[PDB]
């Protein structure tokens, strides 16, 4: 950006800032402000329908900066269904100021993450919150009676996992209560309060929580807490994940990881 | 709906404005990027009337007529000179001039449709075919009886559906539906009596061709 | 032509929206955001409940702490 | 849960006898008491957290008002009221030497300039030597803070970053030490000094 | 109410201009379906006058009338030539020309109403019927008397109610209540003295025919 | 109004909604929106100026909505002196929507209570708060010290009533300090803290609290807590009521309702 | 994009008015130092048309074209006389008049470009070359064939790339994509029937030459 | 202003209100609204770019009215350097309404103190707060372990003072750390936490607090807490003031005013 | 006269009135 | 900076308008109190051009020229008739006419300076002396060689500095620097070809004399 | 009119070891528990 400063000083400057965007899925859109698409470092940035709003919010993070960048929705670059899916949610966009006059000088104006997303019939508004804002969300590190093991296999949990987890294919598409096949009766009720990551389909390992796993005819009907993101077709592969109630007793019955038990029950 | 059919006098129509109203544009970024929004069912027309009134008595008649609908109740029948001729102002409209469509052996009903443009024509169904200008034609011969024309509908129904391969061609004058844009009407009448005046051009009467939702 | 909305509720919405989601000391004047420290470990007490998140001290401090798993009671001879 | 982004604390300084975080919230909030006591300002540039300590003088950029002709009102002065300075600013801070227990140390304002009194509590455990020194520093720095200016910067100058230090000439007068507070970086940048 | 009875001279009315305003509209979506919502008080006429005041002394007389009203106490009478004749302006106005209605054997009172249009006539009740132009005709014969016109009311009351199936036809000149739109009065007087003048027309004075709200 | 919804679908609808209002007095003014007066469901609604202001505020009771209808003051419909008196205040207005096209179908769009009134020399604006807002006011149910005999004759209080109540007429009118007649010297100081409902006049049994009752020549002079609303003529019929101090001893001495004393003298 | 190929008649184009808009400016301080910041898409041409439609029947043909576009589906072709000749308007346009560039032995494709200037010519790529006016000349001799013009592309591709140091000179008429600014279309027809006319020029129709975003 | 009211009643009134301004220094500026200069009560108020007053805020001290009398800055009347110094800060301006028609009738519209002051390149903006606002600042009367004697020699302190205090002349101008001469080695460190009122120069007895008083060659280098207001030239006369830490030990060692310590340290 | 009534006090009043008599969790969003 | 020197044709300049832009006023309170704000280095000149084009071909040339700078890149050379003559429109400019200054024995370089006004003159350094109108004079004799004129600089450097007491006088035509005020250009060209028109004047081409920052 | 909500104040007063709190400085007749000041250590005649 030093040469970019020089370009401004000379006055021979053409703005080609490219708002490269990496979504939660990891797909990348160059989105350059310049009307002629520029490949900077091998990355074409789309001239078409690139959100402008270049100044937006520009503090140094003392104030978390949400760069409001309402942009014309480009179906090709951005999909409404994906926005609804949330693939676009939590998308980190690195705004690099580049010059058409010189591709070599790229200085990142800011690192931003879309935090607030809004939609319109043909256009959309995005608030590009800075990393401090996400960092500033409070976790609280609560310590309490129930196992805080939570998701199994985490570094704190040190869960062996392994054999209990099983993979199944959906036999019937019932939205939240889809019936699946390839799951044993024993497997059911161990996947209760678990997840059903869908290898098959758009989810690609994204799983709605299984509120209830109940054995039925033709495999286990799985009642998810919520309807699956994307319409899940029957026959889509899913990896059922063992669900622990994370009660000290439940943790003990299922795995008995005394060394790693995060449930401090008595007082 | 049923609507109302009330004729707008042709002489008053002689003194009337014509402006084409079209929608569906809403383009995108001004980086040379264009997106075509689709409003749907557009191509209405805009008119300003009262320039054809001629005299005080006639002016009274249109005013009374506006009062009759009490503010555009339902539909209003407007004679559109431009759409009246399916052919040309100097050329007689014929059944053959406008092509309704082709019967498939099950196509009993054909709405009168005005096709405007060629490669990607927009077709406008006509709510009211002017009576007596409606002629039905078939590829073999001009078609006479057995076609049931719904004057409010604009649909002509062959009792026996035309078989595949016969072109239905119908050309008729267009009595277009209109809804007045503004309730307020300016009155220019010129006081009569000793002055004995009267005015030929009442101003500011605004009407919009209305594509009625059926 | 109807009733309220913008007269009060709409006014509430318009005024509130800018303030609610906008840009993020008397001596200071600037009012730069800093959190004045609380009393912290002063007068720390042994709360019986362990539900509260632990202190997780990052430096040398004196903590009464929270009782966890006291082993019931030894009733050797009350009276 | 910071994602191991580089945090540069080179400007940052200071010692804490001890600290306790009962609930870990935002990192900035966790460090907010530290920021006042040690004297630091937390900023992030390009995904790297630059903690520029308050008055650590990381760098001062010299700019000329005559040179900056972007707006007619480049000499607007955002001068403070100066009506609210605590004569006494007792600070309740745990004292490590005194058995790690909270004690009050009253910062003394210089000379006779005072506007009421305000006292600030401190979570940080600090030594007696630190006590009544840091508290005193804040009062003095704030009077300087009350004097302030507003200026407009050209797009060509991209050097200024919010939270940076500056030495802007007033044109009529010699350069006055200033701290960038916020810059609307872009074609026109307005700098709070 | 009784109001204040102050006539507007027709000579002053000479040269004046008017506009017609309707209050019914309130349309719906752009689908092409429009709903007409009417709050009433439609078709009010707005008049701009002050014309034909001749010399300044005549203008002074109108000014005196404005002073008499004192900011339009109650209502002010205005005579409209257009409504004065039930028939066409050249044509004679007759009892036969306007048909009030049909008696049921109990219908002693008939409002004088101007029906505008034919299919759904908007009726203008006449508050003030100009005296002596009132002619009442029973179906059997013209009625010399027994119809009690209430001049403020605009209602003619037959002492003996017309029998069932009896048409009542009444034609009369129209006097309409008008309330001035603006308190200020615009004055064009033309200086007299040595360069003698007197402006024939004062600038437009806004007076609005008002359908009084009960 | 079901037909009115059908009328809306046809589009052949002319609104005739009438803003019937019942105040504390209970007098009803139609105030119909339609310019031609319409009588609906046995209620005549005159075409008094309709109260129309800005935009509809509609939430189904989740949020109490005050509707700020603005109505040109109509002398017949509303009187300023009565508004000052507050007879108008506390008015409940039911908006019934009717069709001029169809008189038969009348449905109540909403039921609202006038709360905040702003007056102008020739016009007024009023807020039609919903019933939840009035309900939302908090009594609090506090119980301490003084007996809840409180206002005498309260059903929970179960006061004997009967003999203590008296009938009086005003010898003189002095606003707050009016001298009264027909009251015994014994009655004075027992009617202290009492009420003096005035049967005669506009008050019609509405009485300002008597702050102090002291016997004087020419009959007891009564000092009210506040001046009576409306000018009170001398000789107006009045009802004299006892005042309960609510001190436990006073409650006991005057009535001794041990069965119903919410008194906690000794704690 | 392929777009929609609809020609704007030269006769309708006749009589039109145009404006030129540049997007590069963004100057700095009042010191006298100004910085030029360019975002691209500069020098677009804005056209107000509908002129020279003569009789209303001809105007109807233009209206039909507007209907065919249906709110400018894709892009619409417009013929510019000013750019049609590479040379001066009276002067003949020749392959020699516009020099496309020099081949390097691998340069099969040459864009047709209008160079606006001498020291730093702003180049206008020609998306659509009018067919048959295209003349291609190699440095050695005029090329009859082997240059493959992509009509939508505006690129001429030599089957055998011109050798290093070989000048390519090509001159052709210019057809430029235009997208209408406003969905509504103003209509001036002046009426026919008894008062026969057909307004010679319809009111300005905003159509903008648009450099399409890639 | 009684006659001024009469002037308004007659309509023969010309406004000559003079905004007499007394700064912290005590210098007085007429600042009259009337364009023609008026010598009211001897003092001459010239228009002098009088600060403009437009939107009247008048509350009788229930609300202190801080009038934003920002007027074009008058260089002659007010100096920016003095404003930076703060001599202009805390200026008490008494707004006296006067009439050009009659000099004799002067009534103070209000008594005001400039509190919040801002500047522009050729203009100034100032808030003239009423006296209650300054009075309303909260001291708190804190009582705690350290001597609350604070500045020595106060009536409460009853400090002997005297001999320890000394007078010195600056030898080197180092801003905050200026080196001074004429101070004994013993005097150094007794002036630690002291003040250095400068008799010489614009300060005229205004002294920056001495953060550190460490003896060095050529007299004591005095490290003030802050840079001196105004540029202090070398050789300017100064009065060094003893600084007491107010620790009980310090209070005892330096003076031992047990009678008036105002310290409650040992519990 | 005097200054700032509109600039500060009036400004609060105008904003405050709509809010005061106006229509009556982070996770919730709807609030 | 280096800038760009691009000539603006004199014939087009003949059409161009002249206005004087001056700053530095911002006075104090309007109680009769005046304070002189100083913006510094003002006296720019405002102009509107394109009115001297005469014909379409010339209009094309200026348009191409505007395109050459692509939006006022750096400086633009403008011929100013008013500043061209140091003396008078009817009187020849001479070296003696404008006084550069007096050499002090060390004063090698003198910028051409235009002194306007007498008692308190404002002197304008000229960025570009028009070539061939530059004549150097010394009090003893008109000065020929040994003066190095930096045409971009406007500075003339004597190799041997003139000794004290010799007046340097230089008068030259002024090729003033200009930066266009607005990127947008209005094109009034009048269709040629069959129409054979072309336009003398093109409106809306504002330019501001620019005092370039060195 | 600007107002301060009534504080609990004196009721439920307890002696406080810490000296940070300012003294009451009463201007009327109030009963104050106060804050312990300068307790002279303790006299440990018999620890157990």
């Amino acid at each position: 950006m030093t040469d970019y400063t020089d370009h401004l000083a000379t006055g021979c400057t053409t703005l080609a800032r490219c708002y490269i965007l990496t979504r939660r899925d990891g797909v990348v859109m160059g989105f350059t402000d310049h009307d002629r698409d520029i490949d900077l470092d091998g990355t074409r940035c789309a001239a078409g329908a690139a959100l402008d709003a270049s100044t937006a919010a520009r503090s140094l993070g003392i104030t978390p900066d949400d760069m409001d960048a309402g942009g014309a929705l480009s179906a090709d670059a951005i999909t409404e269904a994906d926005l609804r899916a949330g693939r676009y949610d939590g998308a980190q966009v690195e705004v690099w100021e580049v010059n058409w006059t010189d591709p070599a000088v790229r200085g990142r104006l800011g690192v931003y993450t879309i935090g607030q997303v809004e939609r319109g019939p043909l256009a959309f508004r995005a608030e590009l919150r800075t990393r401090p804002a996400l960092w500033n969300r409070p976790e609280g590190r609560i310590h309490t009676a129930l196992c805080d093991v939570d998701r199994l296999g985490d570094h704190r949990c040190k869960l062996a996992l392994g054999p209990w987890q099983s993979a199944a294919t959906v036999i019937e598409a019932d939205g939240a209560d889809l019936i699946v096949s390839g799951l044993d009766e024993t497997a059911s009720n161990i996947f209760d309060r678990g997840v059903l990551d869908w290898t098959g389909g758009a989810n690609a390992g994204t799983g709605s929580d299984i509120r209830v796993a109940r054995p039925v005819a033709g495999g286990v009907r799985v009642s998810l807490w919520s309807a699956p993101p994307f319409p899940i077709t029957a026959g889509d592969t899913a990896n059922a994940t063992v669900g622990c109630d994370r009660t000290a007793d439940t943790c003990r019955n299922r795995f008995d990881n005394l060394a790693n038990f995060r449930g401090f029950p008595l007082m | 709906m049923q609507f109302i059919d009330v004729e707008f006098p042709r002489d008053i129509a002689a003194g009337c404005q014509a402006v084409l109203t079209r929608r569906d544009e809403v383009v995108t970024l001004a980086s040379g990027r264009e997106e075509v929004n689709s409003r749907w069912a557009d191509t209405r027309r805009s008119w300003d009337a009262g320039l054809g009134v001629r005299d005080e008595a006639d002016l009274a008649q249109v005013v009374a007529l506006f009062e009759e609908v009490r503010g555009r109740l339902y539909a209003f029948r407007f004679r559109d000179w431009l759409d009246w001729r399916t052919a040309a102002t100097r050329a007689p409209i014929t059944a053959t001039d406008q092509p309704l469509g082709l019967g498939d052996g099950s196509r009993t009903a054909f709405q009168v449709v005005k096709v405007y443009g060629a490669v990607n024509p927009y077709t406008r169904p006509l709510s009211l075919p002017h009576p007596g200008t409606v002629r039905v034609a078939l590829d073999g011969v001009t078609q006479p009886s057995g076609w049931t024309l719904t004057a409010p509908g604009g649909v002509i129904t062959f009792d026996t559906p035309p078989a595949l391969g016969v072109t239905v061609t119908a050309g008729c004058s267009f009595d277009v539906p209109v809804r007045f844009s503004d309730p307020e009407l300016a009155v220019q009448w010129a006081y009569f009596r000793e002055g004995q005046a009267g005015l030929a051009q009442a101003p500011s009467i605004p009407l919009i061709e209305v594509r009625l939702d059926p | 032509a109807t009733v309220l909305l913008a007269a009060a509720g709409g006014a509430i919405g318009t005024s509130l929206g800018g303030a609610l989601f906008g840009i993020s000391a008397r001596l200071s004047g600037g009012g730069t955001i800093k959190q004045t420290g609380p009393r912290l470990d002063s007068l720390e007490v042994m709360v019986s409940q362990e539900g509260t998140p632990l202190a997780d001290i990052s430096g040398r401090v004196a903590v009464a702490g929270t009782v966890i798993w006291a082993t019931k009671l030894e009733e050797i001879a009350r009276t | 849960g910071l994602i191991s982004a580089d945090i540069d604390t080179s400007r940052a300084y200071g010692q804490a006898d001890g600290y306790a975080a009962p609930a870990p919230l935002g990192l900035g909030d966790y460090a907010q008491p530290f920021e006042v006591a040690l004297g630091l300002q937390t900023t992030e540039t390009g995904g790297a957290l630059v903690i520029e300590a308050k008055p650590a003088a990381p760098l001062a950029a010299d700019v000329i008002e005559a040179d900056l002709v972007d707006t007619p009102a480049i000499y607007t002065l955002t001068r403070g009221a100066l009506e609210d300075t605590p004569a006494a600013a007792i600070v309740r801070f745990r004292d490590g030497l005194s058995d790690y227990e909270i004690t009050a140390a009253r910062a003394r304002i210089g000379a006779g300039k005072e506007g009421g009194s305000a006292t600030a509590d401190l979570a940080l455990v600090l030594d007696g030597d630190r006590g009544n020194a840091a508290a005193e520093m804040v009062l003095r720095a704030a009077l300087t803070s009350r004097e302030s200016l507003s200026v407009t910067l050209p797009r060509s100058a991209t050097t200024l970053r919010p939270g940076s230090l500056v030495e802007v000439t007033l044109g009529t007068e010699a350069r006055r030490l200033f701290l960038v507070d916020r810059v609307v970086d872009g074609q026109a940048r307005e700098v709070t000094l």
